[PDB]
């Protein structure tokens, strides 16, 4: 029906595939950044995955802020007491453009624990905006993984939140993820989900409509497998715990899958 | 983004919306007639709005004949200019000074079409637009139409998700949103296509209500009362009430009764009550309403 929109699902699956790599980030950018590490930025998604529960907030809000922490800190060396702030802008812009009803600026001061000031919360937008030139419309992988869900037979809630969440698990770890498009994180995500739940596989269905099979998804999948497999241990736990919830099926309570036999 | 106030002369004020003023301006150095749309940030108490965040990020994307061209955006710490290629008046005013002739049917099908083509290019990337009526809409002294005003627009996903509700200027408003429904799409946009169709005909409002439900009453007196075979769902409909009154639909050749069979084949089309039944903008640039489209100049000054 209308609301998987037909007539233009393959125009626009198309397009993302165009804007995905516009909007991607520089894999090699924390090497230039003198004062910030992977670690950092891991301790600063994590904090957004709990601010989005606390205002529960969309999960493309959280996916869209985390594209515009790494397309700015791609361009823009930060030191480690300024990157919550750009954070909090992110966030908020993310809010704006995503959300029917954002959090106040106050609410995002607030979570700050009034680290920052309303001005600097403010002046960080801004700041956001220009060196992004207002290319907020970005791709997430939440937006590959929804049109890949409609090619499940039958739809299972447990494979789309269990994708969802390994999707989310991606956004924490800089290394290796800075190096897949959200279209092919979005698969990789997808087809561990389907084989942990259901024991199927990547369709051909969607080998027709992205081009990737699981030879050209091995790389990032061999990456989420262990990533899952790790996540119990990760020092970042928030996105573990927001999927224990029932809103999501309780999925980060699934076992992972021993091997893949890909 | 290569500007500078310096190099524009203000030469009339243009209009207004809720983000402020909108002034007709000239590039000294180009020659170029522009649009510029003032918004206040000073005056701003939650940073810039998320009206102008989505405007200005959905509008660069946007690059289509059809669609009113942001040129610019000039961003400064107190103010925020967006600069926009000169159209020289709306559908809306065109349609009033077309009063006592009405607008020659190659016209409002030369109209009808550059309209369809430019909503097709923005359901291709995945924007509603969420307000077209004829205020929205914007004509040259050369034959083009545009949609303009993407304050109230939105990147959708697919499948869509709930969004705003309420959305849509009340007479250009489709019937699914009026009856709460937790999903709409790129169907909407058409719906309002197609009261700009029938205006456009008529020069007035098909639907003009005092109420969402004075607006739906005169929708279902129009097009009948929807039921379960028009449209499977509507009955469960958040704010579907049984006591509805049950009006009989009307033939359409009385709707709109100048409209030839094909004019009125595609209006039916954009008006049908189920979305997912309702002609998309893609669809209907192959209708045969369109069979002798020319692209001629408005025929007032
Ligand atoms: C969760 O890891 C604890 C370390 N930490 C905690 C809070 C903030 Br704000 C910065 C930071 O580095
Ligand atoms: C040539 O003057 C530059 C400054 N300027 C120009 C036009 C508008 Br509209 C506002 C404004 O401030
Ligand atoms: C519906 O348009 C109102 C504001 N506006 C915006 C752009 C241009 Br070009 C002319 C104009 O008038
Ligand atoms: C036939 O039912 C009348 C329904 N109705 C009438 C008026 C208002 Br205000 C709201 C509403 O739901």
């Amino acid at each position: 029906g209308v609301n998987e929109v037909p007539d233009y699902h393959e125009d626009i699956h198309t397009y993302l595939r165009e804007m995905e790599v516009k909007c991607k980030p520089k894999v090699g950018y924390m090497k230039k950044q003198p004062d910030i590490t992977n670690s950092m930025r891991a301790i600063l998604v994590d904090w957004l995955v709990e601010v989005g529960e606390e205002y529960k907030l969309q999960n493309e809000t959280l996916h869209l802020a985390v594209n515009y922490i790494d397309r700015f800190l791609s361009s823009m060396s930060v030191l480690r007491g300024k990157l919550q702030l750009v954070g909090t802008a992110a966030m908020l812009l993310a809010s704006k453009f995503e959300e029917i009803y954002p959090p106040e600026v106050a609410e995002f001061v607030y979570i700050t624990d009034d680290t920052y000031t309303k001005k600097q919360v403010l002046r960080m937008e801004h700041l956001v905006l220009k060196v992004l030139a207002f290319d907020l419309a970005a791709p997430t992988i939440n937006q590959f993984l929804t049109q890949y869900f409609l090619h499940q037979q039958p739809a299972n809630c447990k494979v789309e939140s269990l994708a969802m969440f390994l999707g989310e698990l991606s956004l924490i770890d800089a290394d290796p993820y800075l190096k897949y498009l959200p279209s092919v994180i979005a698969a990789a995500a997808f087809h561990l989900a389907l084989y942990t739940v259901t024991g199927q596989s990547w369709p051909e269905s969607l080998v027709q409509k992205t081009g990737y099979t699981l030879e050209t998804l091995k790389p990032c999948l061999l990456d989420l497998h262990q990533t899952y497999l790790r996540a119990p241990q990760h020092a970042q736990q928030s996105i573990r715990e927001k999927y224990k919830n029932s809103k999501y099926h309780g999925v980060s309570l699934l076992n992972p899958p021993e091997t893949l036999n890909v | 983004g290569p500007g500078s106030m310096e190099n524009f002369q203000k030469v009339e004020k243009i209009g207004e919306g809720t983000y402020g003023v909108v002034y007709k301006a000239r590039n000294k150095l180009t020659g170029e007639v522009v649009a510029l749309k003032k918004i206040r940030l000073d005056t701003e108490t939650e940073g810039v709005p998320s009206t102008a965040i989505r405007e200005i990020s959905l509008l660069k994307e946007l690059n289509h004949p059809n669609i009113v061209k942001l040129l610019d955006v000039i961003h400064t710490e107190n103010k925020l200019y967006l600069v926009f290629e000169f159209l020289h008046q709306d559908l809306k005013k065109f349609m009033d000074a077309s009063a006592l002739t009405g607008i020659p049917l190659p016209l409002i099908k030369s109209y009808l079409f550059q309209l369809l083509q430019g909503l097709a290019f923005c359901h291709s990337h995945r924007v509603l637009h969420r307000d077209l009526k004829p205020q929205n809409l914007l004509i040259n002294t050369e034959g083009a139409i545009k949609l303009a005003d993407f304050g109230l627009a939105r990147a959708f996903g697919v499948p869509v998700r709930t969004y705003t509700h309420e959305v849509v200027t009340l007479w250009y408003r489709a019937p699914e949103i009026l009856l709460g429904c937790k999903y709409y799409s790129t169907a909407v946009d058409i719906w309002s296509l197609g009261c700009i169709f029938a205006e456009m005909v008529t020069r007035r409002a098909l639907f003009p209500g005092d109420s969402e439900i004075d607006q739906l009453f005169r929708i279902f007196r129009t097009l009948g009362t929807p039921d379960e075979v028009v449209w499977p769902g509507v009955t469960s409909m958040p704010d579907y009430k049984p006591s509805f009154p049950k009006w009989a639909r009307q033939d359409f050749s009385k709707v709109v009764p100048p409209l030839d069979e094909d004019g009125r084949s595609l209006l039916s089309q954009m008006l049908h009550y189920d979305p997912n039944k309702r002609i998309s903008a893609k669809a209907a640039l192959a209708h045969p309403f369109f069979q002798d489209v020319t692209k001629p100049v408005p025929h007032l000054r």
